[PDB]
């Protein structure tokens, strides 16, 4: 087949930058002229939207920033000025021979401003509770960058490998993330401790930041 | 406008078989070049699988091909994939996608939403949803955080709402964590004013397909 090569495969560039992605195909994609080279961008939980088609030409209803270039067996896709709006994995896709194959696609993110998390944590529920189980959640809510640092403490004892930890995609209203942390126990221990704490640690903070809460006290 | 919607995803057991549909509307099937379908699976690249051109003619990926069947039915506007002897491998989102009559024919502009399929030996477990209760007093009357927890449950996806769609703003629903129960679990939350904590009602919707689950969880203060 067309293997089709990426690079880079991650990116990150500052909200308005130009952005170049290149593509190399292990055989040319030419055909009587044209260049059977296609672009993609796919946004978290959407299907592939098409920008790009034959190497240079803009798809109907797609901003004017996107652009298409190359021929052979070399290809660039550029983003003349990157939006927030513009976070997305990017795939290459040759249409020149079945099977029709895409390349392994390229992260961009807007690299904005760095902002500190705002730190809220949430008590299991009594419903919960009578199951026999404890979930205690952290939540970290629109920082930047990406990189954030939970750490749980019972009574003040460090807590390690009870819990997960998720992060959303990029928020294209101001280019943020947002963590949640889950503190798993069993209820019988859950009831053994008094102080739950959830510290965060965060380039946007001087210095880490604790929200707790006393069992039994709401 | 056009639109292809796709239905038949879910649990498959391992050496099972998958069929999926995609539903066209506000188009005739029978005037679209052709008609694909392409997966993703979890975290990975796209993968074209099969395609059905307008007079009927099948052409199949050799990376699947020989288990793999695509067909139309254009009296029901709709065209369908058929997979068996499914593996992990075969785990994936499917999308169904229109290529072009023109510039080659085989980029595609149209998309449906995508269905996932999950391949695997374990059974459907439908979701607890617990609240994330605001607060107990706020910081400054400023914005108050609050949230469900939707645990326990297989396989994926789950679809978290808020208000019936009427709350979107300052919402974050997360991806799902797989616990070493074999056993998903995962968090919506959303940064709401304080101040109105006490007047307006915030109610998370969830929806587990796979487990035929709905549940709406009204989440107030303490």
């Amino acid at each position: 087949d067309i293997q089709l090569t990426q690079s880079p495969s991650s990116l990150s560039a500052s909200v308005g930058d130009r952005v170049t992605i290149t593509c190399r195909a292990s055989q040319s994609v030419d055909y009587d002229g044209d260049s059977y080279m296609n672009w993609y961008q796919q946004k978290p939980g959407k299907a592939p939207k098409l920008l790009i088609y034959a190497a240079s030409y803009l798809e109907s209803g797609v901003p004017s920033r996107f652009s298409g270039s190359g021929s052979g067996t070399d290809f660039t896709l550029t983003i003349s000025s990157l939006q927030p709006e513009d976070f997305a994995t990017y795939y290459c896709q040759q249409s020149h021979e079945d099977p029709y194959t895409f390349g392994q696609g390229t992260k961009v993110e807007i690299k904005r401003t760095v902002a500190a998390p705002s730190v809220f944590i949430f008590p299991p529920s009594d419903e919960q509770l009578k199951s026999g189980t404890a979930s205690v959640v952290c939540l970290l809510n629109n920082f930047y960058p990406r990189e954030a640092k939970v750490q749980w403490k019972v009574d003040n004892a460090l807590q390690s490998g009870n819990s997960q930890e998720s992060v959303t995609e990029q928020d294209s209203k101001d280019s943020t993330y947002s963590l949640s942390s889950t503190l798993t126990l069993s209820k019988a221990d859950y009831e053994k401790h008094k102080v739950y704490a959830c510290e965060v640690t965060h380039q946007g903070l001087s210095s880490p930041v604790t929200k707790s809460f006393n069992r039994g006290e709401c | 406008e056009v639109q292809l919607v796709e239905s038949g995803g879910g649990l498959v057991q391992p050496g099972g078989s998958l069929r999926l549909s995609c539903a066209v509307s506000g188009y005739s099937i029978t005037s679209g070049y052709s008609w694909n379908w392409i997966r993703q699976a979890p975290g990975k690249g796209l993968e074209w699988v099969a395609s059905i051109t307008y007079d009927g003619s099948t052409n199949y990926n050799p990376s699947v091909k020989g288990r793999i069947t695509i067909s139309r039915d254009d009296s029901k506007n709709t065209f369908y994939l058929q997979m068996n002897s499914l593996r992990a491998e075969d785990t994936a989102v499917y999308y169904c996608a229109r290529g072009s009559h023109y510039f080659g024919h085989w980029h595609f502009a149209v998309w449906g939403q995508g269905t996932l399929v999950t391949v695997s030996s374990a059974s459907t477990k439908g979701p607890s949803v617990f609240p994330l209760a605001p607060s107990s007093k706020s910081t400054s009357g400023g914005t108050a955080a609050l949230g469900c927890l939707v645990k326990d449950y297989f396989p994926e996806p789950v679809t978290v709402s808020w208000n019936s769609g009427a709350l979107t703003s300052g919402v974050h629903t997360f991806p799902a964590v797989l616990q070493s129960s074999g056993l998903y679990s995962l968090s919506s939350v959303v940064t709401v004013p304080s101040s109105s904590l006490g007047t307006q009602t915030y109610i998370c919707n969830v929806n587990h397909k796979p487990s035929n689950t709905k549940v709406d969880k009204k989440v107030e203060p303490k």
